Parts: structure tokens; C-alpha cells; sequence
């Protein structure tokens, strides 16, 4: 096509779905993670996750409004992953890279996986 | 805006 | 603080929602423009257009499942928007820029109104 | 990936 494009277009709608969140706008599903609980947007979750992907398109777990995740996901590690697809932006610390990690792996996010493992072999 |  | 950032992932968020909206997932209201409905996530309009924003963030109207535009807005004009909210690109032409424009007035989208003016003022 |  002959389009034209605005360059901060993508970064200013991910910039809103966050300040979305933050006043808990139209959030439609809370994660549970352990004793912790994350409100959130299963459109966002959906476009950053591959097995929130699988899930919200299942045709019964698509109307829950309450997901438990596996009891040995770690809260802090499901946050930081959290912030991540709102943000683009990766809290990764040598104190939370394993959490961060096997998170990452179980909720099919593969770029994060990837720079986790790239991370932790500089380190060996 | 640019010519994508 | 000390995050990496990954560069593609915002245009990725956008590009699923858009993934999303094609294939008819969670989309939560109708736009209605004269004779044409136009599917969408209400928290994508949000994030791209001041009018949504306002009306998805009033106590009574966040809860309609259609709404209605004033007659006077182009549903071709609206589509262009629309395509534009989901994917940065705007499809702007001379048949059909005075319509954009007005639309992205009626919507308040700035930035497309900007680059509105800029193209009629380069052509007169 | 990158230091923003
Ligand atoms: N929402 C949506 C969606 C759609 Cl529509 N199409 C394709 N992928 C989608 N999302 C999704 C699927 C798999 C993975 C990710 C996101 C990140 C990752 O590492 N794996
Ligand atoms: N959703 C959301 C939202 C929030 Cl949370 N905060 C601030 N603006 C938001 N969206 C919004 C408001 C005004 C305008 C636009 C978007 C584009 C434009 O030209 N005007
Ligand atoms: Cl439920
Ligand atoms: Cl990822
Ligand atoms: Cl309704
Ligand atoms: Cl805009």
C-alpha cells in the first residue's frame, strides 16, 4: 500500500494500556499467583504470552475471570513478567533471573527466555 | 510520521 | 532503574491485537457509523482516541456493548482510523483526506489531524 | 534487547 506510518504510534498505545492497569480500567481477568493476586487485560496478556494466548481462546476458560497459576510460579518473577508486557521494559536482576526465567518459560514468552539464558551463561 |  | 528493554516489543503487542480484532477475539463493542458496525476492543480505542477514552471511562456509557457515532462521520473515514489504531500505518489519500481529517477532529487523534494539515497545506 |  502507499500508508504512511507514525513511528511512536505502537509505544503511546502500550504507554495507555499501562496507565489503564495502574487505575485498574477495564481489567476483565485477576492471576492468581500463590498468595498474590494481578489484575490485568486478557487482550494484553494474550499478545505477550503464548499460554495465555491457549488459554483465552479456549472456549470455556476464555469467560473465567479468575486464572490460578501453577502453586511453583513465583509471584515477584509473574510481576516483573508483568510489568515487561505492559512496558517493554525487563527488571532482570543476578537475584531474580532464575524466577525470571522458568516464569518466562511456562507463560511461552521466548525473547525473554532467550535473553535469560544469554544472561546466565556470561555469568558461568 | 515516515514512509513505512 | 536498571532494565533492558526489547526494542520490537510493542510493535509485536500491536501487531496480535490486530491478530486479535481480525479474527473476532474479546472484541467487546460495536462502533456503529451510519450503516457500517466496525468490531474493536474497547481498550484499544481507548489508548488511540481521546473521544473513546472519555466515553469508556464514564460510569455508564463503559458498560455498552454498541456505540453510536454522529451520522455526520464517514464510515470510510472511520475504518481508515480504525486501521490506523491497530496497526500505526494510515491509508491517506487525496479522495479521501478531508474525511480522515474531520474523523480524527470528531475522535480527537492529534497526531493524524497534524499530518491532516500538513498534506492539505503542502497541496494548496 | 537494549539499555533504554
Ligand atoms: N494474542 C495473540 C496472538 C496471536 Cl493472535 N497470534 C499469535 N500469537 C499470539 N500471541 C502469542 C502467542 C505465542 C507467543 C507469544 C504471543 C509470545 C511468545 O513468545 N510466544
Ligand atoms: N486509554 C487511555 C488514555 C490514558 Cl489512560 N491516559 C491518557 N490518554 C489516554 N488516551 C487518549 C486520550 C487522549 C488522546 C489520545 C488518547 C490520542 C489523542 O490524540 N488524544
Ligand atoms: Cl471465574
Ligand atoms: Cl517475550
Ligand atoms: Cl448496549
Ligand atoms: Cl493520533
Amino acid at each position: 500500500d502507499s500508508c504512511i506510518q507514525f513511528t511512536r504510534h505502537a509505544s503511546d498505545v502500550l504507554l495507555n494500556l499501562n496507565r489503564l492497569r495502574s487505575r485498574d480500567i477495564l481489567t476483565d481477568v485477576v492471576i492468581v499467583v500463590s498468595r498474590e493476586q494481578f489484575r490485568a487485560h486478557k487482550t494484553v496478556l494474550m499478545a505477550c504470552s503464548g499460554l495465555f494466548y491457549s488459554i483465552f481462546t479456549d472456549q470455556l476458560k476464555c469467560n473465567l475471570s479468575v486464572i490460578n497459576l501453577d502453586p511453583e510460579i513465583n509471584p515477584e518473577g509473574f510481576c516483573i513478567l508483568l510489568d515487561f508486557m505492559y512496558t517493554s521494559r525487563l527488571n532482570l536482576r543476578e537475584g531474580n533471573i532464575m524466577a525470571v526465567m522458568a516464569t518466562a518459560m511456562y507463560l511461552q514468552m521466548e525473547h525473554v527466555v532467550d535473553t535469560c539464558r544469554k544472561f546466565i551463561k556470561a555469568s558461568e | 510520521w515516515v514512509i513505512p
